[PDB]
């Protein structure tokens, strides 16, 4: 590795070089610069996982309700005789009943 | 490509800037509450100072 | 007999796509002013907050 | 099938950037004219069968 | 990495160049103007969700 | 080529399009029962208000 | 500046205290919170201008 | 009877095909969501870390 | 061929991402409940002092 | 100028313990607690310019 050593001088005198310019009063401002700018970006990506949680979370309820809604047919259907219309409204409910238990686990 | 379709996709992309706005804010320093709830309980003690009156 | 039951079909369907319709039309309007809450929301979010230079 | 998914790739990127290029209030708007001029053509439709039936 | 740290020393100088350039006066009035040009922007959408309302 | 066969041919194309839009709808998420039950048992006993008064 | 502007606060928030009162006395209760949430926050933001001044 | 029977096979099938639908858009949220959460993971322990270089 | 195995794969390469920096994590050392179990038990003193006054 | 920012920890601390006790005393538990937990930190940042003094 006689030329690694070779290019190994090379590297260390190019840190030297990169470390004269490094100056005592500016690197250092500057470091702190770079970090604020890396929180905002953290931040920003943070919110918008956070954005999706909430979004599920309206998703969840409507299914809740719109479950109620198809079952209220189901008990009318029965009440008046019309037999056919209430199965369906019945297999459309547990649809969403399971949709609903998705989304909770999900959230 | 559809209207329905496409309705909802521009609904969905505006819940996640409603989110957006509100998670930004979070992490920059947000919340109101803090306050609302000294001048809600300070507003209580003004009806009753209004009664007294 | 057969030109009112099949006109008949006809106005019930248009009934449901209209009200539909409206549905949407409504919702268009109040999306709307949400897209544009949390456009202003969050650019004031990131004016106020102090993580930045 | 190597070829097919390539194709597959490219339409995906290119259904993305121009997805990025919609600005919601006026694709949300742009539907509900849609929707409208649609009715008003099946609202004729209900104006013939009407006139038929007179 | 060496090369990467000398780009950071090049920018921050660059940071301090302008930095100092500035003047109190003039940024912290500018900073008001635009804290004051979001607020107006701010208030029209409770100016649409309000005509909405009604 | 004939008017008999050219008029029987347009209809059943006709025919098959009315199918085409029923079954296209039935797919999609339509049928409108579901409501019009419910009006019409509630519209029934919005009669039985209307005889009260 | 400062000075108008503690006292140009202040004053307001009398008219204000007034206004709660005759709320009060009328009948009006809702109304008179109202006033006084006002009356609160030119309160406040008087405070504010005083340790300022 | 023989198109009703074949029909019948064809409302099946269809639905078979948007069950996995259903399953697709539930997932393609959480994909999304994971693939960002991971990033704001990994890009912290890079600020954390970087080491002599 | 591209269908339900263009899925397969984009689900799998996610997953490897969230698998990559919770060992990240791990390797790194997880100061994170280390500072936040401490912090909550920190402010549960000061609730007892809060609740006295 | 350490000497300023300095003090106003310590004012800003009183004004979350301040909250901390009406919050407590009206039931508004999950609040108190938050604003101890900042009250606490903001101690720590007026110790560490005291020392910085």
């Amino acid at each position: 590795a006689l030329f690694d050593r070779l290019g190994r001088v090379v590297r260390a005198n190019l840190n030297d070089l990169v470390s004269k310019a490094e100056d005592p009063e500016k690197v250092l401002e500057q470091a702190v610069i770079d970090m604020q700018e890396d929180l905002v970006q953290l931040r920003q990506a943070v919110a918008r996982t956070i954005a999706e949680e909430k979004r599920t979370e309206q998703r969840l309820n409507q299914d809740t309700q719109e479950a109620k809604k198809w079952e209220d047919r189901a008990k009318l259907a029965l009440t008046n005789g019309e037999e056919n219309l209430a199965r369906e409204a019945l297999a459309r409910k547990k649809s969403l009943t399971d949709t609903a238990a998705a989304y909770q686990t999900q959230l | 490509s559809s209207a329905t379709s496409a309705f909802e996709r521009m609904e969905n992309k505006v819940l996640d800037m409603e989110a957006t706005s509100q998670a930004a804010g979070e992490l920059a320093g947000f919340g109101i509450e803090n306050q609302f709830a000294q001048l809600e309980a300070s507003s209580g003690v003004e009806d009753e100072l209004a009664a007294l009156k | 007999a057969q030109q009112r039951t099949m006109s008949e079909n006809l106005r019930r369907n248009l009934a449901a796509l209209e009200a539909k319709i409206s549905e949407a039309k409504t919702k268009k309007n109040m999306l709307q002013a949400r897209a544009k809450a949390a456009k202003a929301n969050a650019e004031l979010q990131q004016t106020l907050g102090g993580l930045g230079t």
